[PDB]
C-alpha cells in the first residue's frame, strides 16, 4: 500500500496511491500544503488500473517555475468517511528529490542517408535549475523485432541529438527518446517519447 | 600620457602572469607593477617580485599561489618609473580569469560493442568546470562537438566498428565557480578502431 | 557531509536564477536604477543583504517587462535565499557606502555564490 509523487520540475506534480486490500468507494483527494508558500492544492483521484488511483496538482501554467529545492510540501490522500475527510497517506515531499521529466518533444529527422540516420529532439517544462546536468536514453524499433529487444542507447550528458550509424537501407524505422535529470534520490526517467517513424535511403 | 593596458590570467589557479606591450611607448621604458585587493587585509601594496620581460624591457609579472585571492577584486597599477603621477589602474575579477590545464588521460571504454564513454581528469576542482568534446571519424570532413558538463564523462551511443574515431577535449572555468570566456588548449586527442 | 552538499546545490540554483536574470538584461530605466550593495560578502549571513534588494529587483524587473517571470523568480528566489542565510540575528550584513547599477549587482552576488561553491567542493 503505497502513495508515490513526482514532480516535472515546474508546475505539475502527479501522484499515484496505490491500495493492497479494502477498496475505498467514496471520494479521496491528494491535498498539497507547501511549508512556504501561501496557497494549498488539491485534485481528485480517479482510478486509473486495478488497485491505483491517480490525479495531478496544476500549480500554474504549463512552464513555471512554481517550486524550488529548498520547497517541502505535505502531501496527504484525504479520503471522505461520512461528512469527515480521513487522512489515509502522508509524505513530506521534496520536489527535488522524485522528479520525472515530461517526455521529450519535437523529434525530427535531421538528415537520413542510406545506413545513417541523425534525429534531433526538444525537452518540454524542464526547470533552468538543471542547467545541463541532464542525461538521455534512446531506442529503435527494427523490422524483426520489438521494443523491448531494442538496446537501450546511453547519453550521459545534454545532447539532443543522436547519429545512428550501421542501418540497413530502404529500411523502415522507428525512434525515441527519454530524459532524466540527475539531482535527486528519487528522481526517475521520464516517459518514452512519441515514436518518430523514418525511412533510410534506398542507394 | 596613455599606458599600456594590462592582461591578466590565472593558470589552473596555481599562478597568475599579468602581461602587457610597451612598445607603444616613445623610448623602451621599464614599467612598474604595483597591486593589492580591495576590502580585506591585503589592502598593503605589494610590489611585483618576479618580472617577466620582452625585448630586454618589462613586459609582464608573476605572482604566485599564495599572493592569488579569486573572489577579492584584484587591482594593478602600472606606473612610469621615472614620471611617478603617470599611472593606470584596472579592477580585474580573477574568477573570470582562470584558464585550466587542458584535460589529461583520455581513456575510453565499451558500454557495449557499438557504445563507447570517454573519460578524462582535470588536475582541478572537478566541479568547477565544464568541457567541450570534439570527435571525428575517418569518414568525416570535420570535428563534431558537444558541450559537457562537471560529471566529465562522454557517451558516444552509436559507434561504427569499420570506423576509427578520434577524441579531445577542452575544458573552462564556468559556470559554478566563475565566469571564465577562454577555454584550455585541447587535450592530447586519443583514437579507437 | 550531505548537508554542504545540500548547502552547495542551493547555492547552484540561486546562481543559476541570477544568471538567467543577467542573461536576460543583457538580450535602459533599468540600467538606471540603483541597488544596496553589500560591503562584505564572504558568509551565508551576507545573504541578508540579496534579501533587502529584493522587492527593488522585483519592481525593476517588472517595468522592463515586453522572458521572465518575475513575482515566480523572486519568491524563488526568496525562499532560497532564507534556507541559505541562516537563523536571523542582529547584524548579518552591512551596506557600502555608495549604491551600484542592476548589472554590477548581479555580478556581485554571483561573484558570492561563487565564492563559497569552490570551497565546499
Ligand atoms: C501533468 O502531469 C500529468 C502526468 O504526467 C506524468 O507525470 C508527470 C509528473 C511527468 O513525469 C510526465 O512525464 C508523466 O507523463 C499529465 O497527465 C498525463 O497526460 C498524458 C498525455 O495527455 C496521459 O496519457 C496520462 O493519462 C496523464 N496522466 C494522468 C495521471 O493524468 C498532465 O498532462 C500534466 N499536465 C501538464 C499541464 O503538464
Ligand atoms: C493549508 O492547509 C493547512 C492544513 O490543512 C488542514 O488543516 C485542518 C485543520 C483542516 O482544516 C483540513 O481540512 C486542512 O486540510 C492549513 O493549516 C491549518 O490552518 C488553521 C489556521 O488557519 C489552523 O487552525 C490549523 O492548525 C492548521 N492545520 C494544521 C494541520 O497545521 C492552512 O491554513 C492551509 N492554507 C491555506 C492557504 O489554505
Ligand atoms: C545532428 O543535428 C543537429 C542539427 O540541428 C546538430 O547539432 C547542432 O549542431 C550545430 C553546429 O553543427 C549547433 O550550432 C547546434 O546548436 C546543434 N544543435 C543541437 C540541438 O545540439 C548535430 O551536430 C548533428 N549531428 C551530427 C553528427 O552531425
Ligand atoms: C630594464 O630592466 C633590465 C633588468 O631589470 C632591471 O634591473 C634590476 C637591477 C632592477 O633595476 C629592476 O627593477 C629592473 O627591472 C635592465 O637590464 C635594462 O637595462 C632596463 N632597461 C631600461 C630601458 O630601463
Ligand atoms: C607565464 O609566465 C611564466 C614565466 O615567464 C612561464 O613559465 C609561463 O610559461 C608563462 N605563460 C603561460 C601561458 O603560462
Ligand atoms: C594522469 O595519470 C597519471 C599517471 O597514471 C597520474 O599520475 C596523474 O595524476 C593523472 N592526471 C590527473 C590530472 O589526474
Ligand atoms: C529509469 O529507467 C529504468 C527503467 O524504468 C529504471 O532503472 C529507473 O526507473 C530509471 O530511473
Amino acid at each position: 500500500s503505497q502513495f508515490t509523487c513526482f514532480y516535472n520540475s515546474r508546475a505539475n506534480i502527479s501522484c499515484v496511491w496505490s491500495q493492497d486490500g479494502a477498496l475505498q468507494d467514496t471520494s479521496c483527494q491528494v491535498h498539497a500544503w507547501p511549508d512556504r508558500r501561501r496557497w494549498n492544492q488539491t485534485c481528485e483521484l480517479l482510478p486509473v488500473s486495478q488497485a491505483s488511483w491517480a490525479c495531478n496538482l496544476i500549480l500554474g501554467a504549463p512552464d513555471s517555475q512554481k517550486l524550488t529545492t529548498v520547497d517541502i510540501v505535505t502531501l496527504r490522500v484525504l479520503c471522505r468517511e461520512g461528512v469527515r475527510w480521513r487522512v489515509m497517506a502522508i509524505q513530506d515531499f521534496k520536489p527535488f528529490e522524485n522528479l520525472r521529466l515530461m517526455a521529450p518533444i519535437s523529434l525530427q529527422v535531421v538528415h537520413v542517408e542510406t545506413h545513417r540516420c541523425n534525429i534531433s529532439w526538444e525537452i518540454s517544462q524542464a526547470s533552468h535549475y538543471f542547467e545541463r546536468h541532464l542525461e538521455f536514453e534512446a531506442r529503435t524499433l527494427s523490422p524483426g523485432h520489438t521494443w523491448e529487444e531494442a538496446p537501450l542507447l546511453t547519453l550521459k550528458q545534454k545532447q539532443e541529438w543522436i547519429c545512428l550509424e550501421t542501418l540497413t537501407p530502404d529500411t523502415q524505422y522507428e525512434f525515441q527518446v527519454r530524459v532524466k535529470p540527475l539531482q535527486g534520490e528519487f528522481t526517475t526517467w521520464s516517459p518514452w517519447s512519441q515514436p518518430l517513424a523514418f525511412r533510410t535511403k534506398p542507394a | 600620457l596613455p599606458l599600456p593596458e594590462v592582461q591578466c590570467f590565472v593558470f589552473n589557479v596555481e599562478y597568475m602572469n599579468c602581461t602587457w606591450n610597451s612598445s607603444s611607448e616613445p623610448q623602451p621604458t621599464n614599467l612598474t607593477l604595483h597591486y593589492w585587493y580591495k576590502n580585506s587585509d591585503n589592502d598593503k601594496v605589494q610590489k611585483c617580485s618576479h618580472y617577466l620581460f620582452s625585448e630586454e624591457i618589462t613586459s609582464g609579472c608573476q605572482l604566485q599561489k599564495k599572493e592569488i585571492h579569486l573572489y577579492q577584486t584584484f587591482v594593478v597599477q602600472l606606473q612610469d618609473p621615472r614620471e611617478p603621477r603617470r599611472q593606470a589602474t584596472q579592477m580585474l575579477k580573477l574568477q573570470n580569469l582562470v584558464i585550466p590545464w587542458a584535460p589529461e588521460n583520455l581513456t575510453l571504454h565499451k558500454l557495449s560493442e557499438s557504445q563507447l564513454e570517454l573519460n578524462w581528469n582535470n588536475r582541478f576542482l572537478n566541479h568547477c568546470l565544464e568541457h567541450l568534446v570534439q570527435y571525428r571519424t575517418d569518414w568525416d570532413h570535420s570535428w563534431t562537438e558537444q558541450s559537457v558538463d562537471y560529471r566529465h564523462k562522454f557517451s558516444l551511443p552509436s559507434v561504427d566498428g569499420q570506423k576509427r574515431y578520434t577524441f579531445r577535449v577542452r575544458s573552462r572555468f564556468n559556470p559554478l565557480c566563475g565566469s571564465a570566456q577562454h577555454w584550455s588548449e585541447w587535450s592530447h586527442p586519443i583514437h579507437w578502431g | 557531509s550531505s548537508s554542504t552538499k545540500k548547502t552547495q546545490l542551493q547555492l547552484e540554483h540561486l546562481l543559476l536564477d541570477l544568471q538567467m536574470i543577467l542573461n536576460g538584461i543583457n538580450n535602459t530605466r533599468m540600467l538606471t536604477a540603483k541597488f544596496a550593495m553589500p560591503k562584505k560578502a564572504t558568509e551565508l549571513k551576507h545573504l541578508q543583504c540579496l534579501e533587502e534588494e529584493l522587492k527593488p529587483l522585483e519592481e525593476v524587473l517588472n517595468g522592463a517587462q515586453s522572458h521572465l517571470r518575475p513575482r515566480d523568480l523572486i519568491s524563488n528566489i526568496n525562499v532560497i535565499v532564507l534556507e541559505l542565510k541562516g537563523s536571523e540575528t542582529t547584524f548579518m550584513c552591512e551596506y557600502a557606502d555608495e549604491t551600484a547599477t542592476i548589472v554590477e549587482f548581479l555580478n556581485r552576488w554571483i561573484t558570492f555564490a561563487q565564492s563559497i561553491i569552490s570551497t565546499l567542493t
